[PDB]
């Protein structure tokens, strides 16, 4: 069993940049025994290197396996939106056979600007289960959205749940979906229903409108 | 003195020493190594030790005393069947001996590893066929396995060239934890010439039988092919020396 | 070339034991703790019938390979809760080449002794405001699920573009939700708004509904 | 126990002479007699001749007389046995079995069996006929794909499916002459996998008088 240290991690990196990876191993290893494995968001991990020398057949040749004994370090010559995966180094020199903590890769090509949408609950969900307030960021690249739920052009407490879905292959943007809980039973008073968003896109807090 | 050299091999991979025409002593062997089991098949141990055959043959590996019940040309376990095996026909002296403390210059295998499975897949996509080792021969599965192997599980897969005969060849491997003291397991297959027996029990010709303090005595004399009865006297050299 | 495919996820109490069907060389089975490096469990060669395990999952875990059945079967008994993981099953070169060139989909098994839910599909709700005919946004909600993961797909699995899937996340009830919205060139009703086909694997419950503009 | 190889079939003219080899894998002959049995199609055996190695004795059946020379080398360890001018009638297959003695006329092991053809006409290469895979099967359960043999003249082409025989769902359909002299037989495999398959070229063909394999790939249409 080798203790094998890794890279941080998340890295933004422009497309067209090189990117390295650095997998040092605390415990001697064979010179030539690594594997590097990415796995695509929601996707099994594929090999891209093995014995950290040669590229596995069907992997491009942009990543490159370098280094020998304790430091391996992957480097791609060139960086596109489908790059941005988690890397992992497994090291089978000694068994049992050691998993990289793997590193995220992110690749940033420009800023979006959001494009917020507000989902009005029908009156199906009344009848059974609870209506609840839904609302749609797509498009909010980079992760750091923020949303905040307005009731009836209020001040709202931050019990929203919300979640963002990982950057798309080609597209590489991130899309976020807010969520407020609210009793079914206590839909009178309130007659809006909005989500604030504060991003470096768009000019200001983009809030909305409900009435229905 | 060979067979003391370098590391005994593993059961697999036994190194093979023949002798023909040579005097032998088993006990000088004996001496060596502490015998901790003694068997034979065709032939009395005792017999072994003072016969002449026409040939000798030796083979040495490190084998541990636990796993000797599965080294049986009888037994049908997977160590006889993959890795060594002695030909039934002519007699078969098995002995697994201890190295002891006082001896030296004998180096140790990092553990005692065998040949679990050796096979072939006769087609590759569903066929397999277990491939059991001829008698001898140095374990044809041995080229994908390594002298020792790496772990107590092992994965060793290769492709014969087609034409012939393009199907891949399996082998697996197995190792045991080491015993403080190297235990050593040889095979002896003497076979008889049917009018000539080269190699002999040391010596063809006893010391007491000597011409010296026979003198003055009359006594029968096989000197070099020269058989007759006579009286030897000592006295000054005369003819060519 | 030969393509791996796993069972389907299957959510068992602790105690139980959880075989993991790998359908069709060697098979190695990988377990991966989420939002985790993964770890190999073992290595099993179907031609071979030898068996290896790493030593933490040692005496737990009975892994079967056999090459005439062509599949490989992994046994768990008696895991822990904190087991729950993905498990994925990878095609081993072998003792000489340690990597694994193909994975299997993987399958998620999940250890609580709690209760199952069956997926409810929320209202669709489609925005009143949205793009006047550039883009429509509407897209059907999944709730109140337990256990995952319930996949979600517009025009039966047909439209595997233009869709947005989100992971589920924890509320502060057991049960999570998901959501799943498509973006339609015609802003209204479209040629076909029959769709959202939902599939649970431990549920075992369809449900389908159509996208009307309101 | 001594396994029984015999030589390919083969397909010679009437009044040919013809040659059939019996032999012992590991070159091991016993003291054990080789025997020749002959069976018509859809006929009872025949006992044809006994030769023994050992000794050179040669012993042959009253119809068969002056036509048939037996011959055993003890060093080769391979067993012959010659036809010379024989008729179209007597085309059989051909198989070699081990004796046990005078009072022990029993054969406890027989060879795979030459078929011997007899016809002035002439030899056709096997002609592969499109697979053309079922478009409707059931999903999953099986699905049915046959590369077919068709057109060849001389018995017996062997087909294997998979490229190396796979046990498992195979089936092969005896040869049925054709109205031309040419005859062709089918073979079909079942496949759990709906698409691809394990392997995507399968379908070795053998024939003997052809020396010929082909392999061709499947695709479902």
């Amino acid at each position: 069993e080798i203790v094998l240290t890794q890279s941080p991690g998340t890295l933004s990196l422009s497309p067209g940049e090189r990117a390295t990876l650095s997998c040092r191993a605390s415990q001697s290893v064979s010179s030539s025994y690594l594997a590097w494995y990415q796995q695509r968001p929601g996707q099994a991990p594929r090999l891209l290197i093995y014995g950290a020398s040669s590229r596995a057949t069907g992997i491009p040749d942009r990543f490159s396996g370098s280094g020998s004994g304790t430091d391996f370090t992957l480097t791609i010559g060139r960086l596109e939106p489908e790059d941005s995966a988690v890397y992992y180094c497994q090291q089978y020199g000694s068994s049992p056979w050691t998993f990289g903590q793997g590193t995220k890769v992110e690749i940033k090509r420009t800023v979006a600007a959001p494009s917020v949408f507000i989902f009005p609950p029908s009156d199906e969900q009344l009848k059974s289960g609870t209506a609840s307030v839904v609302c749609l960021l797509n498009n909010f690249y980079p992760r750091e959205a923020k949303v905040q739920w307005k009731v009836d052009n209020a001040l709202q407490s931050g019990n929203s749940q919300e979640s963002v879905t990982e950057q798309d292959s080609k597209d590489s943007t991130y899309s976020l979906s807010s969520t407020l809980t609210l009793s079914k039973a206590d839909y009178e008073k309130h007659k809006v229903y909005a989500c604030e968003v504060t991003h470096q896109g768009l000019s200001s807090p983009v809030t909305k409108s409900f009435n229905r | 003195s060979p067979l003391l050299s370098g590391t005994p091999p593993q059961v697999y991979n036994f190194k093979r020493l023949v002798f023909t025409n040579c005097n032998y002593n088993l006990t000088k062997l004996l001496s060596l190594f502490s015998v901790n089991d003694f068997t034979c098949s065709q032939i009395s141990p005792a017999a072994i030790a003072s016969n002449c055959y026409s040939s000798l043959i030796l083979d040495y590996f490190s084998y541990p005393l636990s796993m000797k019940s599965d080294l049986s040309v009888s037994s049908a376990g997977p160590i006889s069947q993959f890795n060594y095996k002695q030909s039934f026909s002519n007699p078969t002296c098995l002995i697994l001996a201890t190295v002891p403390h006082n001896l030296t210059t004998i180096t140790k295998p990092l553990k005692y590893s065998y040949i679990n499975k050796c096979s072939r897949l006769l087609s590759d996509d569903r066929t397999e066929v277990p491939q059991l080792v001829n008698a001898n021969q140095y374990s044809p599965c041995v080229s994908i396995v390594p002298s020792t192997v790496w772990e107590d599980g092992d994965y060793y897969r290769k492709q014969l060239s087609p034409l012939e005969g393009g199907g891949w060849l399996v082998a697996s491997g197995s190792t045991v934890a080491m015993t403080e003291q190297l235990q050593m397991g040889f095979g002896i297959t003497v076979q008889y010439g049917t009018d000539t027996n080269s190699v002999c029990p040391k010596l063809e010709f006893a010391n007491d039988t000597k011409i010296a303090s026979q003198l003055g005595n009359c006594v029968e004399y096989s000197l070099y092919g020269v058989s007759g009865r006579g009286v030897f006297q000592n006295c000054t050299a005369v003819g060519v020396r | 070339q030969v393509q791996l495919v796993q069972s389907g996820a299957e959510v068992k109490k602790p105690g139980s034991s959880v075989k993991v069907s790998c359908k069709a060389y060697g098979i190695t089975w990988v377990r991966q703790a989420p939002g985790q490096g993964l770890e190999w469990m073992g290595r099993i060669i179907p031609i071979l019938g030898i068996s290896r395990s790493v030593q933490k999952f040692q005496g737990r875990i009975t892994i079967t390979a056999d090459k005439s059945t062509s599949t490989a079967y992994m046994d768990l008994s008696g895991l822990t809760s904190d087991d729950t993981a993905v498990y994925y099953c990878a095609r081993e070169g072998g003792s000489g080449y340690d990597f694994f060139d193909y994975w299997g989909q993987g399958t998620l098994v999940t250890v609580s002794s709690a209760s199952t839910k069956g997926p409810s599909v929320f209202p669709l709700a489609p925005s009143s405001k949205s793009t006047s005919g550039g883009t429509a946004a509407l897209g059907c909600l999944v709730k109140d699920y337990f256990p995952e993961p319930v996949t979600v797909s517009w025009n039966s699995g047909a439209l595997t573009s233009g869709v947005h899937t989100f992971p589920a996340v924890l509320q502060s009830s057991g049960l999570y939700s998901l959501s799943s919205v498509v973006t339609v060139p015609s802003s209204s009703l479209g040629t076909q708004t029959y769709i959202c086909n939902v599939n649970h694997k431990p549920s075992n419950t369809k449900v389908d509904k159509r996208v009307e503009p309101k």
